[PDB]
RNA sequence: GCAGGUUUCCACACCAAACAGCGUUGAAUGUGGGUCAACCGACCGUGAGCCAAGUGGUAAGUUCACCGAACAACCAAAGCUGCCU
RNA sequence: GGCAGCCAAGGCAGAGCAUCGUUGUGUAGAAAGGGCAUGGACAACAGCUGAUCGUGUUGGGAUUGAUCCCGGCUUGAGGCGUUGCCCA
RNA sequence: GGCAUAGGGGUGAAAGGCCAAUCGAGCCACCUAGUAGCUGGUUCCCUUCGAAGUUUCCCUCAGGAUAGCUGGGAUCCAAUGAUGCAA
RNA sequence: ACCAAGGAGUCUAAGGAGCUUGCCAGUCGGAUGGCUUCCAAAACCUUGAGGCGUGGUGAAGGCAACUAUCCUUCCAGAUGGGGCUAGUCUCUGCAUGGAACGACCGGACCCGAAGUCCAGUGGACAGGGUUUCGAGUGCUUGCAAGGUCCUUGGGACCCGAAAGGUGG
RNA sequence: CUCGAUCGGCUUUCGUUGGAAUCCAGCAAACCCUGUGGGCUAUGGAGCAGUUGGCUGUGUCUCGGUGCUUCCCAGUACCAAGAAGAGUCCUGGAAUGGACCCACGAAACAGGGAGACUGUCCCGUAUGGCUGAACCGUGUGCUGGGAUCACUGGGAUGUGGCUGGCUGUAUCCCCGAGUAGAGUGGCUUGGGACUGCAGUUUGAAGAGUGACGUGUAUCCGUCACAAGGUGGCAUACAGACCUGGGACCGAUAGUGCACAAGUAGAGUGAUCGAAGGAUGCAAAGAACUCCGCGAAGAGGGUUAAAAGUCCCUGAAGCCGCAACAGGAUCGGUGGUGUGCAGUGCUGUAU
RNA sequence: GUGACCUGGCGCACAUGGAAUGACCCACCGAACUUAAGCAUAUCACUCAGUGGAGGAACAGCAAGCAACCUCGAUUGCUGCAGUAAUGGCGAAUGAACGAGCAGGACCCACGGCUCUUCCUGAAAAUGGGCUU
RNA sequence: ACCUGUUGUGGUGGAUGUCUUGGCCCAGGUUCUGAGGAAGGACACAGCAGCCUUGCGAUACGUUCGGUGAUACGCAGAUCUUGUGAUCUGGACAAAGGAACAGCUUCGAACGCAACUGGCCAGCAAGGGGUCCCCCCGAGCUGCCUGUGCGCCAGUGUUG
């Protein structure tokens, strides 16, 4: 928003377009360049960039696919950091009765019961103000990721466990990868209900075992 | 201009597409494709709770055959339906039709009886899937609406009839086994398209062939 | 899309505090009332207002005890019965405290006062 | 936009107004034709 | 006294803020004042020139054309005067 | 690179472990060779912080090096860092 | 003092002079971040490999394309020492 | 002259050659369609035309890859089998490279058009020969996504003309 | 003035409803016959003849419902928004920090503020309430039952009208001209013996015409009916206003402008066009004393701190001062190996 | 007897128009830098600049259309056709459309995708008109 | 003393770190100006005000009314409190009632004609004031193109 000429040879400053008039500071001044002040950048920044990336169906079924078994396995729940002091058995199920439930009281009742909640509460304590200039641009805090707990249906369990910090819901009908592998790791705590565990395999269309070397 | 063994270029960016600080620009990004699709659906929606107790898209609309030859079997929706397939079907009066919710199309003609056929019994399907309000509420009732049909007016999602590429798909749908027919034998089917694709090509040849033989025969 | 006027934004709500009328910083400048106070009327907070007495409960004056004499609703402060200070010279001014820090003893109970205490306490 | 706009400052007003109610909700029409002569003779009762 | 300046005019306070290539001073700074018209001038027309109007030109606005009571046109521009009323 | 004489070690299969052998210049250029470092997203460190963050300054130690860690002082939060990965 | 002549245009007893310190085509904004085979700059570390100024064609001779030299990725094979004794 | 802060191979359409991943004669399908306070413009779903691939060749008219137990041939060659022997024989023959084809598909020649046949306007192929061509086939080497190094159009690694134009 | 119709982001608009008081008219207001208005709208129509259906004020006497108000009886509702500023203690200027046993909410752990790091301090959020607008409680409202009123469906039977389909006819139905096209010239297009447009000359048919992507002539076929007009939807939207967001920038960045920025300033003008954020929790903004003309300065204070209206921090470069170490020599900066002074660090046997 | 029309004028009354708007739109007008390693047709580009006019959208729009099919059936927008057919010192380069799949085919438009004029009818569509109420 | 150096300290300087009522970007909605005077431009208007204000217009940082309900504030000064009631807020802005709808200098499309003029002390004129006249002030009307209507006309245009 300039109309900066270039001065030319013949005068003892660089060659670069410098601001048109005078009576002001702003004259003579480099302008029109990255190197400059009040320039433009290098390369502007255009809208018409790849922001989203495509992945072929089979391959996200496939993550999906691995993301739960990797949650099956306990050596790994552990390893991306969850306690599994409480937890009885992985995969964890959970009566269909949850499905129906009404109050974050009783989430945190039935979380506690089966050995999430330590994962609950270590989130809740380890929320804090996010480092570093993301708090500026509306995303204030770092929260920590606790269970998933995967129900069959849209019930009422969502607005149970919603407020439970590290809690997320999701649904067999749609399994979100973010969800079933956050950060790109493995080995999430998810505590499928069990008409969700039924389904698991007939939504994901799983009809063998895989023969794995070893 | 390469190096190598890369194609020709043939890039076609000459012609300032390019937002630039001095030119607007031929770029259209479409990030409202998100947005547009929920915008779009809601839309849809407010259009069936708007036209509620009506088929959602609400006029019924005939089956046509796609129209090259590259697309002959494949079968979908035209814009109306034909007045002679009305006449068929037993309306006369294709304002009538328009109200209750039949499409119609004086453009098209019927140019064989398979399509007269088929949406004429689609038009037949029609009117008894179908169930007339009354005017005015509380006159004459026609035949097999039952008085609640009324009751429990059901808008349905999509027109009880199949999908419309289901009427070519069912026309390409091959036998069961047969025997031979003894012309079925006989005949030489490279030999017949040869025959006839050398028939529109030696035309003139077979006028001058007349001409001499009856020149020939004066002598 | 999220609803309007529902928006977590940090900028927005900052811009509406630091711009917000008087008729909002009576609103913001509210004050949580004693225990006696939130019994007898079954409300928990009110807007705090001149005349009406106050202890402190947080800050440098914690446990004191005073009559609000002045909402300076431009400074988000409020000046209580007996919390002074001396300036340099012998001159005796007022110590801003905000509203949050305490907690509400008395009312006053003028009419709207009042029809906002009944209004506030039939429980829906 | 760098002036008074002492007219269309108004108008704008007005406008965001208008605006800032349909977002709210659309709009209803406070007599339509199935509740004027409800509200007419219902006048006219009361104040008769 | 013109053009230009636009309060620099006058008084008081003030120079330890800065300016005046000093500083008890100033066209500085701060405050407060001051410019009176039938007779001096603009205003009245007219000159060179211009505008609208009238008409024309242009894809179209125009810093498009014509200013023609020496001098135009494609033009129905005398709206005023005397008596009766 | 566990089906090993035993301990110690190693134990991430393009890693690691043991032995032996060869070879070390380099402009332009290159490396599907290996790393240091900066802003931010997604995750982990139940990471640190008013018993004083970050910046900066001055000493010390580590490193072939990019650079890293610490003590002192300033300073006082309108906080910061380590690891994986992604967007620049 | 007033008014008139404006940029490829004005005006000039002509110097291509003069038209706001600007004139062999004023200035101002935009096309425009014009194009440049040309000049200058091109931001961390270590390890390893490592050139060419020659061929042909080109309105070609300060440039290119083309072989050559230079790096990397490989594929099919080949080749590839080492038990102190005692048990 | 000095110090500080800024400062130059970037994004995009199409493409090339590696590498990674998934599926396979298929693959992809986020134009669009079904769902569900914000998150969510996400995730999920196969309604999907179609893109690329499965066939090439001819200017075109057009035509279209032989082989009935299996199998194109040859040279080198990865494995493996059966005998045998520290001499050492047979069978298998992948990949790759070269050659060939008495092979075949399409085009171009020459001698012919004999011979068989019929959806019969006399038309359809057919035979034998060639210093013949193809970006041909000979048990379909495909699709999609990501990543690296690049190419061309774009400001195009950053800065840089004297100029040209439009309007004032 | 009534009467009707229409309108509500509203306060109207229209009407051959009728009436009164009046004025023009006088073969009869004024435009208009150089044509206002009706019928049809080419997969059809009009006329005529006949049939089969439906919409409508219906005159008239039947029956039920919905409700505008009012009255009774009975019940319900009238809007906000949870949870420790817990008993304490410690640090701190200030607890949201830390310690002790016990506490709680969550459909609310989105946010923002507050003397520091909060789910339980404040606003809010989720949810709820409204959206007949009334968001109100000795006043109402809603529902249900009952009653009066207000209003509209079902049957009489003259209508006033209409109007769809079907059959038959002997009757017939006229489609846009300086236009389309052509010669030529020029622009345009992928459109190529010319896609479209425009000037000019020329200029049809309508017993047909146009298009069918090679100019022409001859036959045939398919589709459509130009030279008049309306016409919503899916569509575009860098401004400006109302919103929601963001892997964006973070004061040399992001708009030229985070601020009294299109401002100060420059140019006769067309135009050009900056620099410029942060005291503190709270002004508590530095009382009083000495010295001086005074500013300062020296004390003495505020405060957690001067953080001192130049105010978060305060780098490098450069400079003053003090201490210490040296000082002729490109005999240099830098490197090397020692040394000598000063100065740390690490380890350290009996 | 001093008119009736036609065609022009002047004044008055009641009204439209005018001007503005860093996005989109409609009609015109209209470059050159650039590219072609020069340059002139070509390209940038039927773009920038310039003129005029708007609306919440505008424009287009129920065929003197597509096609050659087993036809379709307003226009518009998207996917794709397709970097194809074709144009081009056949150089640099440029470059569609239909088929087909969708959105739309509710709504503040409609004689529910038409109608004016032609054509048929026809005593202007019938108890004068105006100002106040 | 001067120079060079190294520390400590003090200045000059404003880099860094952290933040931000700002920008930029994407999505959605609207586009709502004007001869009844727009957009812009002037001159005015505050007890102490210069600037700024999408403040305002001689009713001049504001008037009526509604919502709210005790402030506003840099000083002062009288109004204001279970209330015609401080302040803030709402397009002069809600009333469902055709109830209610104030005012708005001046140039500007800019409108009587001009204008570098507050000129012609314009024409006409309701009214108000000083004394039938006369004098001063003076609301309001007078722009063009186009459309319709009304009034007056013009023509060796056609006719009677």
């Amino acid at each position: 928003k300039h109309s900066a000429e270039s001065w030319g040879t013949g005068r003892a400053v660089a060659r670069i377009p410098r601001i048109s008039g005078g009576g002001t500071h702003r004259s003579g001044q480099g302008a029109f360049g990255n190197m400059c002040r009040g320039g433009r950048m290098f390369a502007p920044t255009k809208v018409f960039r790849k922001w989203h990336a495509k992945v072929p169906r089979k391959v996200r079924r496939l993550a999906v696919r691995a993301a739960l078994a990797a949650s099956a396995i306990p050596a790994l729940v552990m390893a991306r950091g969850h306690n599994l002091e409480d937890v009885p058995e992985i995969p964890l199920v959970v009566p269909n009765s949850v499905e129906a439930l009404e109050k974050t009281k009783d989430a945190v009742k039935l979380l506690k019961d089966i050995g999430a909640y330590h994962d609950v509460e270590k989130v809740a304590a380890t929320k804090k103000v996010r480092v570093g200039k993301g708090k500026r641009r509306n995303r204030r805090y770092c929260v920590r990721k606790g269970p998933l707990v995967v129900l069959s249906k849209r019930c009422e369990a969502q607005r149970a466990f919603r407020n439970l910090p590290g809690v997320d819901i999701n649904f067999v009908s749609a399994l979100n990868l973010l969800r079933l592998a956050p950060g790109g790791h493995i080995g999430r705590l998810i505590v499928f209900t069990e008409d969700a565990f039924n389904q698991l395999d007939k939504v994901l269309k799983v009809d063998t075992i895989e023969g794995l070397p070893d | 201009v390469k190096k190598g063994n890369a194609p020709v270029p043939n890039a076609h960016f000459h012609k300032h597409w390019n937002p630039t600080g001095s030119q607007k620009g031929h770029v259209r990004c479409f990030f409202k494709q998100g947005p547009q699709k929920k915008i779009r659906r809601a839309r849809r929606q407010k259009k069936a709770a708007a036209v509620f107790p009506r088929p959602v898209k609400g006029p019924l609309r005939p089956i046509v055959h796609c129209k090259s030859q590259r697309f002959n079997m494949k079968t979908r929706l035209g814009r109306g339906f034909t007045t002679l397939e009305l006449k068929t079907a037993g309306l006369t009066d294709r304002r009538y039709a328009r109200t209750i919710g039949i499409s119609v199309d004086r453009r098209r003609r019927n140019h064989c009886e398979e399509s007269l056929a088929l949406n004429a019994e689609r038009i037949k399907t029609y009117l008894s899937k179908l169930v007339l309000f009354p005017l005015k509420a509380g006159k004459k009732l026609p035949e097999g609406v039952t008085e609640e049909d009324i009751k429990n007016p059901v808008q349905s999602k999509q027109d009880g009839f199949p999908k419309a590429s289901s009427y070519g798909k069912n026309a390409l749908k091959p036998e069961a086994p047969r025997k031979l027919t003894d012309q079925e034998k006989k005949r030489l089917t490279f030999q017949f398209l040869r025959k006839v694709q050398r028939d529109t090509k030696m035309v003139g040849k077979r006028i001058k062939r007349k001409a001499k033989k009856e020149a020939k025969a004066a002598k | 899309v999220n609803k309007v006027g529902k928006s977590g934004d940090r900028r927005k709500a900052r811009k509406s505090y630091f711009t917000a009328p008087s008729h909002v910083r009576r609103v913001i400048m509210s004050a949580r009332l004693s225990k006696d106070l939130r019994q007898k009327y079954k409300v928990k907070s009110l807007p705090i207002r001149k005349e009406d007495e106050v202890k402190v409960k947080r800050g440098s004056h914690k446990g004191r005890d005073g009559k609000v004499i002045a909402c300076y609703r431009l400074k988000y402060a409020v000046h209580i019965d007996k919390i002074t200070r001396e300036k340099a010279n012998g001159q005796t001014v007022q110590i801003g405290i905000h509203p949050s820090n305490v907690e509400i003893t008395k009312l006053k109970l003028d009419k709207d006062r009042k029809k906002l205490l009944e209004t506030k306490g039939r429980r829906k | 936009g760098t002036g008074r706009m002492r007219h269309m400052k108004n108008v704008l007003k007005k406008a965001a107004v208008r605006q800032r109610q349909d977002q709210v909700a659309p709009h209803q029409k406070r007599k339509t034709a199935e509740n004027r002569k409800k509200f007419a003779l219902s006048r006219k009762t009361k104040l008769a």
